[PDB]
């Protein structure tokens, strides 16, 4: 019954640092890599299931998720810190918009609701920042493709690569080496799966990846016909094997 | 004693340790527990400890029938897993009203592990020093499992265990998935799918269990049951013979 | 009495060849009494046009609403709103006040500047859009528009053609009317450019 | 409070404990038909009026409660209980099943160890009564655990009244009467006040019994509170 | 409005007819009447024409979110008790009456909802102003387990009962058919027989017709 | 075991305590002593009021709390002032609501659960004042103790403030003596003036110094002040 | 929310110097128009230049900031701006002055300076905009809710050094092409890195619209940058 | 409509016919007006069909928490609830309903719960338009501890009656079995019971 | 029944209100002055429900007053008429809403010309040559579609006034006890004090 702590539990320190902000960024660095890569005509986001038993079923355990049919998430950090922030995304794509102009929100406006959930979690009473950063891959008619990344002070940045946990800064480094503006998107899934490599400890395959890309519409995921301006999903899940016949080329 | 230590913060490291002390409590009643999936079922077998001679033993139980068809299993204090009991059963009815059909059991696991994600993040509340084990045969993924934690984490299991001695029977049981291949137990009845559970229990803890010393519970389609006393001391007797 | 009685006006909107036409009346009354020659019922917010007939406090506060509204989309998108996304943001916004209604008939004419596409649209007071591709009507002569377009109208219209088309059906379907009138204004709206016509006729 | 310990404890659940250790000694017996309770009342002075503090309240008209700790904490809590009670008869027409009204305390006493703006209750409470399906006896703790119970004691004399109840459950393993255990209650409060022979104490005795009282909760008094009072005056010696 | 739902073998079936009027007035002379709850979940609406849509995208946008929520596909009975339970609540002032159609993993549903948010369950349904004319064809050759083929027939021929002899409905059909196994298939103007003659006349005006007071170019940019 | 943990009425202390409540406690034996006692005809309250100055009147320590009930108080007395308040309403609320007088031991029970909401209540504080509370009712003459713990318990006597081990001491002396003081309230009041000496280190106790309240089987609750307790000096 | 015995706000305080350490903001008033440049805090090749505003914001046709600090605090706030603005347009029929805007915005800052016990925005503005009242106006805002008028100004990393820059080479009849040129030499001379890049840097003018009588904002795409960073001559 | 349930010698039995009208238009000719609110209680509805399916749909949800927390709740308990809401909304409900539940202890029992929101225990109850027709029948012929075959044709040939002269009653009579047994679904055809 | 009208010349705008106020069967006075001054250059003339009709003018007077002050600036006619439509547009759907009907006659400064602006009880606005509230413009909108100029003098506009409140005492079923006139135009607000017989 009630609460006791109605002020902010992130201040300014004698320095100007924020403390809880600085310390969840360092619960981020802790967390699986997870990358992004913008291609000419798509996006992939990418991380790697770190399963917590072999008794588990890893299956059952999505980090990479759908937020809008053109829109897909991946994250670093906290899982139970993302789960949630993907459930109040996905919400406040309709009730902010969805419900108001009927289509789905473009990319920076969807990320712009998230950091302003993860803003308040900065200057509300009673609360800590979230522990996680979110990588948001998707489409819109008017920006075409983008990237954002997320970050636990609720600010984000458009990216043409980038990698954020564990092994970012080398991941980084070997994406400014491989990336150009002339990506199609089967090369840029290939980079993204060569990058991911570096920071694998065990097996690398299809079972222990887990890779989403923003392609084209695939009318054949919509799950009716009859309506020719309705073409389909652009987010789209690559399966077990999808991402097995690409590492024997690798 | 710094805020950090006390409050959901987060530390320098970046870690929450009212959370991690959370799991330590869950060890506090000395009671393992493990879960198994059949072909047509899902067998929750946990420790039945009672030290005092004052105690009912009809009243001591750290099983619950959650909804027709999701039962749950507690590894923690029985304050704390009575509270999540009560708040699971009345997240089932409410699902049930509102949406039309049965809660499954992965559904269930995710709100309470979200329940239990917002006593991560918000001061005023504590983290419950439980770890929630949900069984059932769902209509839509048959035989299920899913477990959350103080952390609000949740993930499905092939099979599972919980407690002090939790990580003997994990590796008695990822040892027989290795063999078999398969990620269940190949079986009709749930009766034998209660004796295997017993059975690689009693080999993994090296301990004998009399009709007492056990709580069973057996998820069907469309029933989650408990087993009594007698239910029970006939699974003991069937094990005996050939073993 | 009834609300959407009392100041009077209409509304008329067609799809031609690349092009869209929009037209109003100018009356302003009050029952009988005529008050203003000059009440304009067509606005447009970037290169969407939006008409309103109805109760005219009403068509005032809901101008007034969607520039604040759409200011607030361009700050934002970094782009001007289309033809197809604004009807469905006058169509939500009326939904709103479903209870408590603007008393008023809106019409919404735009060419889609990505497709080249022509788009009209039509409401009633709570909302429910009326998808039309060849006309939309509204207001207290909307009997008589309705007729007027039904026989004048075909598709494919050059813009030039079009404003006849239009100017006639507005025309005659007001002289029907004791509350319309007083006036009239015909948009022609292409892709790159749009013209406006103040039209002669009867003030009585 | 909301504060878990490094091992996973709470100091402040455990600190509570404490006071109700410090208290008066209570117990409660489950007879074949019904329960009994009883308390152990400390006579400060020669000025507190006889038979005129009473302990033991009755939640419903079958259910009845005897607490140790500190006692305004116990008041708390069986209002709580008679608003719970209330509630559950006002939906469900029956009145309320034991291990019902069991968890409604429980879960209330599990609420006062979540939050930093409260502190957990300072009582252990031991109760129950007849209801559809038989006789239950109930002891809560601070913490909000509780369990069923054969015989359940409370407060400063709690271990010698522990042995005489684990005693009586290996004589008699097949029953016990209402009547009989009356008597018991009188002689294990009589017993377990030696720890607290400093000063006098009075004996108050409640029981709820199908047979004997109609499933009902009723206080013992007059002969029947006499006939006991000897018996325990006889057997001490 | 002529709204009907028929149940075959592996699906079920809605159609309806495509005419909106503001009272004895047609506003739209080919809309469309069936909307989508969910890709495999359609319905239809007769009453307040706002209202039916509304409360149509309000238990879509719910169904979606409960469905990325639970990993399920939506079910029929979740929308028909999310709807239902909504309808109640403004005690019939929300003026939507449906026929609610659609496949789920368990199976394929028909459904019937009222404005007060009392529903109903059956094998072949109607709704609207031509309900009456509909449920007559229906009552005249449903059978138990008709074929795809027969039960978009059936439906067809209902919807036509309406078109011709309700005045509140008119011109065309569609029809959507949704079977257990498949995609649901939207079926847009699936019949057309009431094509407007060609006029005896062309209205075209000779250009400078209409006299112009005066004139102006408007600016769109900034 | 006393350090951090006198903080609020929120924290239990090692021992179980609850300090806070123990500072209360503590207010009272501060606050001028107060005598309570009963027969079974009639139950009186005697209070030696206090002065802060000898320009200043003499504090009042009786509160009448409805015709056959009333208080007396030591400690704090803007907190006397909230409980018989609280009291003066539970009582007008059974009189207006079911016609009945408001039982002396309901009267207890009620301070006693207004008094442990605010040993529970962060950001509030206990009651820091002692009440004896005297009555007629249904089942003759009623004495009560309250303490701001929330403990209340009915007695035939007692007394509480700062030296009242004294007169309390003579009550338990007495005890089978004034029991019995049936019919005559001028003799049960001289045992009650009497009983209040022994708890004086100060000196004298004048015509201001002294409060004395009377209720019983045929007098409504009455305080006499002044001149009119002249007579027991 | 406390003072300090001096009388001083802490937390105001150490929001001012958190706000030291972002990237430097800089805006200069001429007779006809106005100039923003700020700079980007060191960032990567992999950085979306094209989509990307980190530092200028429009509020709306009039009116634009340039912000130091928070980003995420700076889009709460700018998004309220947005909001008041679009209030005085539907209640007056007018734009709002930008002096209104200013105050209102300085007033929630203040707000939080003074109850409710929530971190105050780590946020400070540089207000550019036009009215028919007082014409170009450039006006400064912090953490505190102070907010002042100046002809040439900057917020962020090195202000000491940039305003004593500005304050040499300023003077009241610059056009607004003089104006560019002293911005883009101030943020050269006074930033820590090797050079001043286009990929470092965000640019807008507000001009008197080309040819009309209207008023434009110009906010510089990545390209115009690079060439007016040749033009001025750093290359 | 044309409700009923009877108390027999081993449970209870629920009947209603199958017509639901708006006016004189039958909307739907085979309504199932037997609604379960658990295993073994049921329940038969009158009145507005929004507001019976309301109350219907909340008491299955409180026995549904009912039955988690505290076993398997009484005839008696269902009704109460059902009492509960319809006596606290009785200004915004036209809601009659018959409660019919089986248990081993109480056996079959009968609540009836009229417009008002009162609660009357019954041997047998009639209700919904209909059965005004049927309170002679149905006096004469009710006797206690009737067989299952004998009950179902006391039920079968009252509803008959019902259906003959009330036309908003009609279509198939339906039934419910309740007793330690099991659930039994009984369906009876215009072609059979007009015979009768 | 009450008299509110405007006409706007070429150099200023002139109101003209009735002075009588009636309460069932009695005049109970007649030199009311149903006008407020909103600002130095902006008057508002009110008609409608008794009680309303000057709590509506003096809340609109006390907003644009201290607007003022803040701002240490004149609000344009324009921006004050904007303000007084959606304080009734709000009203219009309140608990009670204010039945009031105004003019607006102001001077703006910035732009040299006066402005008449005629508002309804619902919000509805509309600038204007000339406007009138209620019966009154029955008579004297045909008169001043005939007889104004937009080139008129301020005293030209006088006689055009003196001319519609000739009419109104000529077919008017109820005695308004005459108007009090009032001139805005760039050096103010003045009140011609002489027109009851001028
Ligand atoms: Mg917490
Ligand atoms: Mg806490
Ligand atoms: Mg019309
Ligand atoms: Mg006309
Ligand atoms: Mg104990
Ligand atoms: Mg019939």
């Amino acid at each position: 019954m009630t609460d006791r702590y109605s002020f902010s539990l992130t201040t300014f320190s004698p320095s100007g640092k924020l403390g809880q902000i600085d310390y969840a960024l360092t619960a981020v660095k802790q967390g699986v890599t997870s990358l992004g890569i913008k291609a000419t005509n798509g996006v992939v986001i990418a991380t790697e299931k770190k399963s917590s038993s072999p008794l588990a079923m890893s299956e059952t355990l999505s980090k990479v998720s759908l937020l809008t049919p053109d829109i897909g998430a991946v994250y670093s950090g906290m899982g139970p810190d993302y789960r949630v922030l993907v459930d109040k995304s996905r919400k406040v794509a309709h009730t902010s918009y969805k419900r108001i102009y009927g289509e789905y929100p473009p990319t920076k406006l969807l990320v712009s609701e998230v950091a302003k959930i993860m803003q308040e979690a900065t200057q509300s009473g009673g609360v800590r920042p979230f522990g996680v950063s979110l990588l948001i891959a998707g489409h819109d008619e008017f920006n075409g493709f983008s990237l954002y990344q997320v970050d636990p002070s609720g600010s984000y940045f458009p990216w043409k690569a980038t990698a954020i946990g564990k092994g970012s800064v080398a991941a980084k480094t070997f994406l400014e080496k491989r990336w150009n503006d002339e990506l199609e998107l089967e090369d840029a899934i290939h980079i993204a799966l060569l990058t991911l490599k570096e920071s694998v400890e065990g097996e690398f395959n299809g079972d222990t990846i887990e890779l989403a890309i923003i392609g084209d519409e695939n009318p054949d995921l919509l799950g009716y016909t009859g309506i020719p301006t309705d073409k389909g999903p652009r987010f789209r899940k690559l399966t077990s094997q999808e991402i097995n016949d690409r590492l024997e080329a690798l | 004693a710094g805020y950090d230590r006390h409050i959901t913060i987060f530390s320098p490291e970046g870690r929450l340790y009212q959370v991690e002390y959370a799991f330590k409590a869950t060890n506090q009643t000395n009671i393992n527990s493990l879960a198994v999936r059949g072909k047509d079922c899902t067998v929750v077998i946990s420790q039945k400890k009672v030290p005092d001679k004052l105690l009912d033993p009809t009243t001591v139980s750290y099983i619950f029938c959650i909804s027709r068809t999701i039962g749950m299993v507690v590894n923690g204090p029985i304050p704390d897993a009575r509270n999540a009991a009560l708040r699971a059963k009345a997240e089932a009815a409410e699902f049930r009203y509102k949406y039309g059909y049965d809660m499954p059991c992965d559904v269930l696991a995710k709100r309470m592990a979200n329940l239990s994600q917002i006593y991560t993040q918000r001061a005023y509340m504590r983290p419950l020093g439980v770890i929630l084990t949900f069984v059932s045969v769902d209509e839509e993924l048959g035989p299920s499992i899913y477990k959350t934690d103080p952390a609000g984490y949740y993930v499905g299991y092939k099979a599972t265990a919980t407690g002090p001695k939790q990580q003997e029977i994990t590796t008695n049981l990822e040892n027989h998935f290795k063999k078999s291949k398969i990620d269940h137990i190949n079986e009709e009845s749930w009766e034998k799918v209660v004796e295997f559970a017993i059975t690689h229990m009693i080999d993994a803890l090296g301990t004998e269990f009399s009709k007492n010393d056990l709580e069973v519970g057996v998820a069907t389609k469309d029933k989650f049951f408990t087993l009594s006393a007698e239910n029970i001391e006939e699974r003991l007797v069937a094990i005996a013979e050939q073993d | 009495s009834d609300p959407s009685s009392i100041n009077g006006g209409i509304v008329v909107a067609m799809t031609g060849k690349d092009c869209v036409a929009i037209a109003c009346d100018l009356r302003l009354g009050s029952q009988s009494l005529g008050v203003s020659n000059k009440f304009e019922k067509i606005f447009h917010y970037g290169h969407v046009f939006l008409g309103i007939t109805g109760l005219a406090t009403d068509v005032t506060t809901l101008n007034e609403m969607f520039r604040y509204k759409t200011n607030l989309y361009k700050l934002k998108e970094e782009r001007a709103i289309e033809p197809e996304t604004f009807t469905q943001l006058v169509s939500s916004s009326l939904y709103e006040r479903r209870f408590g209604p603007y008393f008023v008939g809106p019409v919404v004419a735009g060419i889609n500047s990505k497709s080249g596409k022509p788009f009209i649209a039509g409401f009633d007071l709570i909302g429910c859009i009326d998808e039309a591709k060849d006309f939309i009507v509204s207001g207290t002569a909307s009997d008589q528009l309705f007729g007027m377009c039904e026989s004048l109208y075909e598709p494919n219209l050059e813009p030039e053609d079009l404003f006849e088309t239009i100017s006639q059906a507005l025309l005659n379907a007001a002289d029907r009317d004791a509350l319309s009138g007083w006036g009239a204004v015909v948009y022609i709206i292409k892709k790159d450019e749009v013209v406006k016509r103040y039209l002669k006729m009867r003030q009585d | 409070n909301s504060v878990f310990s490094p091992d996973g404890r709470n100091f402040q659940v455990e600190y509570a404990v404490k006071a109700v250790e410090n208290g008066t000694t209570s117990i409660g017996i489950k007879c074949n038909d019904g329960v009994v309770f009883a308390v152990e009342k400390l006579i400060t002075s020669k000025l507190l009026v006889p038979q005129k503090n009473v302990k033991i309240q009755v939640v419903d008209r079958h259910i009845g409660c005897v607490y140790s700790g500190l006692i305004p904490d116990g008041r708390h809590l069986v209002n709580r209980g008679r608003e719970e009670a209330a509630s559950f008869k006002k939906l469900y027409k029956t009145p309320i099943p034991i291990p019902a009204f069991a968890d409604r305390l429980g879960q209330y006493v599990q609420a006062h160890t979540l939050y930093n703006s409260v502190r957990p209750f300072g009582v252990s409470t031991i109760f129950g009564g007849v209801d559809k399906n038989g006789a239950h006896l109930y002891m809560l703790e601070p913490s909000g655990s509780y369990w069923g119970y054969k015989g359940a004691a409370t407060g400063k004399g709690r271990q010698s009244a522990k042995a005489e109840l684990e005693k009586l459950v290996d004589h008699h393993p097949e029953g016990l009467s209402a009547r009989e255990a009356v008597k018991q209650a009188a002689k294990i409060i009589y017993l377990a006040h030696e720890d607290n022979k400093e000063k006098d104490f009075e004996l108050e005795i409640s029981w709820c019994s199908l047979s004997e009282t109609n499933g009902l909760h009723k206080f013992v008094k007059g002969d029947l509170l006499q006939e006991a009072i000897d018996f325990a005056q006889k057997e001490i010696n | 409005t002529t709204i009907v739902g028929v149940k075959f073998n592996n699906g079920v079936v809605i159609a309806a007819d495509t005419r909106s009027t503001q009272g004895p007035i047609v506003a739209d002379k080919n809309c469309a009447k069936l909307h989508r709850i969910s890709p495999k979940i359609w319905c239809a609406g007769a009453g307040t024409a706002a209202d039916t849509e509304a409360v149509t995208q309000l238990i879509g946008s719910n169904i979606e979110l409960h469905s990325l929520y639970t990993s399920r596909e939506p079910r029929v009975v979740s929308a028909l008790q999310m709807l239902k339970q909504h309808l109640f609540k403004y005690q019939g002032h929300i003026g939507a009456y449906l026929i609610v159609a659609g496949v789920d993993p368990t199976g394929s549903h028909l459904f019937s909802i009222h404005a007060h948010g009392s529903t109903d369950v059956g094998y072949y349904l109607s709704l609207g102003s031509g309900s009456l004319a509909a449920m007559a064809v229906l009552e005249s050759h449903w059978k138990q387990d008709l074929t795809k083929e027969e039960a978009i027939k059936l439906a067809s021929d209902a919807i036509q009962a309406g078109i011709w002899n309700d005045l509140g409905s008119g011109s065309n059909v569609d029809v959507c058919v949704m079977e257990i196994g498949k995609d649901a298939e939207y079926l847009r103007n699936y019949l057309t027989p009431n094509v407007r003659e060609e006029k005896q006349k062309s209205y075209k005006f000779p250009r400078g017709t209409t006299a112009v007071l005066k004139e102006s170019i408007v600016n769109i940019c900034d | 075991f006393r350090n951090n943990y006198d903080g609020d009425t929120v924290t239990f202390s090692p021992t179980g305590r609850l300090f806070q409540v123990e500072y209360a406690l503590e207010a009272i034996k501060q606050g001028s002593v107060t005598v309570g006692l009963r027969s079974n005809t009639h139950a009186v309250l005697v209070a030696l009021k206090r002065n802060a100055d000898e320009l200043s009147s003499y504090q009042k320590k009786i509160i009448k709390c409805d015709e056959h009930m009333g208080l007396s108080l030591a400690g704090l007395a803007p907190d006397a002032r909230v409980l018989s308040n609280y009291l003066r309403q539970q009582c007008n609320y059974s009189s207006l609501v079911f016609n009945r007088k408001l039982a002396v031991e309901r009267a207890g029970h009620l301070l006693c659960d207004k008094a442990q909401k605010n040993t529970q209540s962060y950001g509030g504080r206990p009651y820091g004042v002692g009440l004896l509370i005297i009555g007629y009712d249904k089942s003759g003459a009623h004495l009560l103790e309250f303490q701001p713990s929330g403990n209340v318990t009915e007695l035939y006597g007692t007394a509480i403030g700062a030296r009242s081990q004294g007169a309390k001491t003579y009550l338990e002396r007495t005890l089978d003596t004034f029991i019995k003081i049936d019919g005559n309230p001028d003799e049960l009041i001289k045992a009650g003036v009497e009983a209040i000496s022994q708890s004086l280190r100060d000196e004298s106790l004048t015509v201001d110094n002294l409060s004395i309240a009377i209720v019983g089987k045929d007098t409504p609750f009455t305080i006499y002040d002044g001149e009119a307790v002249a007579k027991y000096i | 929310t406390i003072f300090s015995p001096e009388g001083r706000l802490y937390q105001v305080e150490y929001a001012l110097e958190s706000i030291s350490h972002a990237g430097t903001a800089i805006g200069i008033m001429a007779s006809d128009g106005i100039v923003l440049a700020a700079e980007r805090k060191v960032t990567s090749t992999l950085l979306e230049q094209d989509t990307s505003t980190e530092k200028l914001y429009k509020l709306n046709d009039k009116i634009a900031v340039a912000v130091a600090g928070l980003t995420a605090d700076a889009e709460i706030l700018i998004n309220t701006a947005r909001i008041h603005a679009q209030n005085y347009l539907k209640t007056y029929n007018e734009d709002i002055p930008v002096e209104i805007l200013v105050r209102r915005l300085s007033d929630i800052k203040q707000g939080y300076t003074q109850h409710g016990g929530l971190r105050p925005f780590g946020v400070s503005f540089i207000y550019a905009g036009y009215d028919d009242r007082y014409g170009y106006q450039l006006y400064t805002s912090n953490p505190s809710g102070n907010y002042t008028g100046w002809k040439a100004i900057s917020v962020g990393a090195n202000t000491s050094a940039a305003q004593t820059l500005l304050q040499m080479d300023y003077k009241d009849d610059m056009k607004v092409d003089d104006a560019i040129e002293l911005a883009l030499k101030t943020l050269s001379k006074t930033t820590d890195s090797s050079a001043l890049t286009y990929d470092r840097l965000e640019f807008a003018t507000i001009r008197k619209g080309a040819n009309d009588g209207e008023v434009y904002q110009k906010i510089f795409k990545p390209q115009e940058i690079k060439d007016i960073l040749v033009k001025t001559g750093i290359t | 409509t044309s409700i009923m349930a009877v108390t027999f010698k081993d449970g209870v039995i629920l009947g209603a016919d199958s017509r639901t009208t708006t006016g004189a238009y039958i909307a739907n000719r085979v309504t199932d007006k037997l609604t379960r609110v658990h295993d073994k209680i049921w329940c038969c509805r009158s009145g507005s069909a929004a507001d019976t399916q309301a109350i219907a749909d909340i008491v299955q949800y409180h026995l549904e928490l009912y039955t988690s927390q505290y076993g398997t709740p009484s005839t008696e308990t269902a009704a109460s609830v059902f009492k509960e809401l319809c006596y606290e909304n009785k200004d915004n409900l036209t809601a009659g309903i018959i409660v019919a539940g089986y248990d081993d202890k109480n056996k079959g029992e009968v609540y009836t719960i009229p417009l008002g929101g009162s609660v009357h225990k019954l041997p047998y109850a009639i209700a919904g338009s209909g059965s005004t027709f049927i309170y002679g029948y149905c006096d004469k012929n009710f006797r206690e501890n009737m067989s299952k075959e004998e009950t179902v044709d006391f039920i079968k040939h009252s509803l008959s009656q019902a259906i003959k002269w009330d036309g908003s009653s009609g279509g198939v009579i339906r039934m419910v079995v309740l007793t330690a047994a099991g659930v039994e679904r009984l369906i009876f055809y215009p072609d059979e019971y007009e015979q009768l | 029944m009450d008299i509110i009208l405007g006409i706007r010349v070429q150099d200023s705008v002139i109101l003209a209100s009735s002075k009588a106020v009636t309460r069932g069967i009695s005049v109970l006075k007649d030199s009311d002055d149903k006008t407020r001054q909103l600002s130095p250059h902006t008057l508002m003339s009110f008609a409608g429900e008794a009680g309303d009709t000057v709590q509506f003018a003096e809340y609109i007077q006390a907003n644009i007053q201290l607007y003022s002050i803040r701002e240490d600036y004149e609000l344009s006619p324009q921006a004050v008429s904007s303000f007084v439509r959606q304080e009734l547009a709000k009203s219009i759907r309140s608990r009670r809403p204010y039945q009031v009907n105004v003019l607006i006659g102001g001077y703006d400064k910035k732009k040299n010309k006066p402005e008449l602006y005629q508002i309804d009880y619902l919000g509805t606005k509309v600038e204007l040559p000339y406007g009138a509230h209620g019966y009154s413009g029955f008579y004297t909108f045909s008169l001043l579609d005939h007889h104004y100029r937009p080139d008129m003098t301020t005293e030209e506009g006088l006689d055009l006034l003196k001319l519609c409140v000739q009419e109104l005492e000529k077919r008017m079923p109820m005695d308004f006890k005459g108007v009090i006139v009032k001139i805005v135009d760039k050096d103010g607000i003045r009140q011609v004090d002489d027109f009851q017989a001028q």
